[PDB]
């Protein structure tokens, strides 16, 4: 049980890492509904798919945009590595293609927008609301990490709610395929973990310090390091002195010490007995590490859907027009895509 | 609230580390390493990190009234002042306002290090003045190369360890991410016979003389010592003390289970 299946995982994976799935559709077998979000650069819009009128979340990519901002690699990885993981809680890409204008992942639809959303409206998480939330990012962080990729981009903008009250992780633009050591100085200024911020190259270690982050977020309401302009946050993030708030449970604020750990010898995820350090931890003993992979569990909160095609949960964007150019752009850049 | 203002992601450009020398007076570089002492990026570095760095940095001529950087105008330059004035200003709507001043000292840019930030006012020479500036990939190149150079190869010196021989190297990087730093003067005293058994060494320069109470070994660049301390904590037979000025590898043997268990182990499969 346990045994094989990580291995069937790497077989199935590495099988589709190796020949990517390419231009699955095209563009006119969608209507255009509505945007949910403005990408960077960027614009995810909701899709009737036509044969089937079922819908869709569309990242569209000005590829003009990508090379001026030197997104190359990284968007590669993104549409390289979201066509070849499987795994609950990752969001399903289901048809990727090009123009000559604009590259496109078409995903699933998560109609309960994003955690950030709630979070932010809501004021704060309960623990158990919270750690409902945390088991699934530990788990899928240690699926991922299994195959040698890390997520680092970890915050409550990318994690959606589907329907069931799951969370979908959502942007891969940083996910990557460490077998080493990495460099780039990449990730959302809260959530960067101190060895990003000075350049000492780091692997799976930054995810599990991002999870600390998001934990302390999720139940404080604010992160663990805030300032005015961001060399400040930076400045804190390096001292790794966090105040938790008065209402932290005390495992929780444990928990916290041994994830947002600046010594990586002493940083939970990191050691000897690898993740188990978390999931044997003191603030998911309630946890049951099975059910809650097989979605099994109560969820604290289920966002209200209306029919399909709904994006009330979502916030509102002004709608340009799509505009794809009769001259191919950076064709050779994006030849693998 | 400002709570619904969401946080974007940012990313500087990448280098896979897989001929800059601009001069400067004697005194005008020590003025710069004071200026950037206690900045975040500059705090915690090689003072060879330091002196590559410095090195790096460019010469900037300004007559009086001309404008160093403009307000949204790119920053992937940090800067730091050398000789003259120099009035700060930011267009805060709306309305152009002067902001404070700079006289021969102070410094600006430095979030451009990390990643692309629009400088936020406008500064302006009140005077001829020089400025360094230090680009945001050049910066980033060398500190990753000398990172990558510290890195592999770090390791060499612990795959040339005999307790280690039989590490992963998953597991071997794991302690090149932590193994720290030790200077040493002359004479000075690395390790205390009958002192408790906390860590290893391993000579990066200079040489170690292991004595006894009477010379029984001297160590160079590529050797370790106080090795024991990994296989059992019991008192130090010998002691340690720096012949020149010695740079060494200190492994706290303790952080070194944390992350792999018991040297032991290891020394079996
Ligand atoms: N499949 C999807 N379903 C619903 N919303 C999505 C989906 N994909 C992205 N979004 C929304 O669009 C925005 C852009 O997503 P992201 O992948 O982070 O692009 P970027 O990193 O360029 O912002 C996010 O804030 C997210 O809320
Ligand atoms: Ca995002
Ligand atoms: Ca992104």
């Amino acid at each position: 049980s346990v045994k094989e299946f990580l291995a069937k995982a790497k077989e199935d994976f590495l099988k589709k890492w190796e020949t990517p799935s390419q231009n699955t559709a095209q563009l006119d077998q969608f209507d255009r509904i509505k945007t949910l979000g403005t990408g960077s650069f960027g614009r995810v819009m909701l899709v009737k798919h036509k044969e089937s009128g079922n819908h869709y979340a569309m990242k569209i990519l000005d590829k003009q945009k990508v090379v001026k901002l030197k997104q190359i690699e990284h968007t590669l990885n993104e549409k390289r590595i979201l066509q070849a993981v499987n795994f609950p809680f990752l969001v399903k890409l289901e048809f990727s293609f090009k123009d000559n204008s604009n590259l496109y992942m078409v995903m699933e639809y998560v109609a309960g927008g994003e955690m950030f959303s709630h979070l932010r409206r809501i004021g704060r998480f309960s623990e158990p609301h919270a750690r409902f939330y945390a088991a699934q990012i530990v788990l899928t962080f240690e699926y991922l990490h299994s195959l040698d990729l890390i997520y680092r981009d970890l915050k409550p903008e990318n994690l959606l709610i589907d329907q069931q009250g799951y969370i979908q992780v959502t942007d891969f633009g940083f996910a990557k395929r460490v077998k080493g050591r990495t460099w780039t100085l990449c990730g959302t200024p809260e959530y960067l973990a101190p060895e990003i911020i000075l350049s000492k190259g780091y692997n799976k270690a930054v995810d599990w310090w991002a999870l600390g982050v998001l934990i302390y977020e999720m139940a404080a309401g604010y992160p663990p390091f805030f300032a005015d302009q961001p060399i400040q946050i930076y400045e804190k993030i390096v001292s790794g002195k966090v105040r938790f708030p008065s209402h932290f449970s005390s495992d929780l604020k444990d928990l916290l010490r041994n994830l947002l750990q600046v010594d990586l010898t002493k940083r939970f995820g990191n050691l000897k007995n690898g993740v188990n350090d978390i999931k044997n931890h003191k603030w998911f003993a309630t946890t049951d590490w099975i059910a809650i992979y097989q979605r099994k569990v109560e969820a604290p909160f289920i966002p209200k859907f209306k029919g399909p095609g709904d994006t009330s949960n979502f916030d509102d964007y002004e709608e340009e027009e799509i505009r794809v150019s009769i001259n191919e752009k950076c064709g050779k850049e994006f030849t693998e895509f | 609230i400002n709570r619904f203002t969401r946080r974007a992601s940012v990313c500087a450009e990448a280098y896979n580390p897989d001929r800059i020398i601009h001069p400067k007076t004697d005194d005008q570089r020590n003025r710069l390493q004071e200026a950037c002492k206690d900045i975040l990026l500059f705090k915690n570095l090689d003072p060879e990190q330091m002196s590559q760095v410095l090195d790096a940095m460019f010469e900037k001529l300004v007559k009086e009234g001309e404008h160093v950087i403009d307000q949204g105008d790119d920053g992937d330059n940090f800067y730091v002042i050398d000789r003259g004035t120099f009035d700060i200003y930011v267009k805060c709507d709306g309305v152009g306002r002067c902001v404070g001043n700079y006289d021969n000292r102070g410094s600006f840019g430095e979030l451009a290090l990390m990643y692309n930030t629009p400088k936020a006012a406008t500064i302006t020479a009140t005077s001829p003045g020089a400025l360094w500036g230090l680009d945001r990939v050049t910066f980033r190149r060398i500190i990753v190369k000398n990172n990558a150079k510290k890195r592999k190869m770090y390791e060499s010196f612990i795959e040339s360890l005999p307790f280690l021989k039989s590490l992963e190297v998953s597991e071997r990087l794991k302690v090149v991410d932590v193994i720290g730093t030790k200077v040493y003067n002359d004479g000075e005293q690395i390790i205390a016979q009958g002192d408790l058994a906390d860590s290893f060494f391993i000579v990066e320069s200079g040489e170690v003389k292991i004595t006894m109470k009477v010379e029984i070994a001297r160590c160079f660049r590529g050797q370790y010592f106080g090795e024991l301390a990994l296989v059992t904590n019991k008192p130090r037979a010998a002691s340690a003390h720096a012949i020149g000025t010695v740079k060494c590898l200190a492994m706290d043997v303790q952080a070194f289970e944390r992350l792999l268990g018991p040297c032991m182990e290891i020394m079996k499969r």
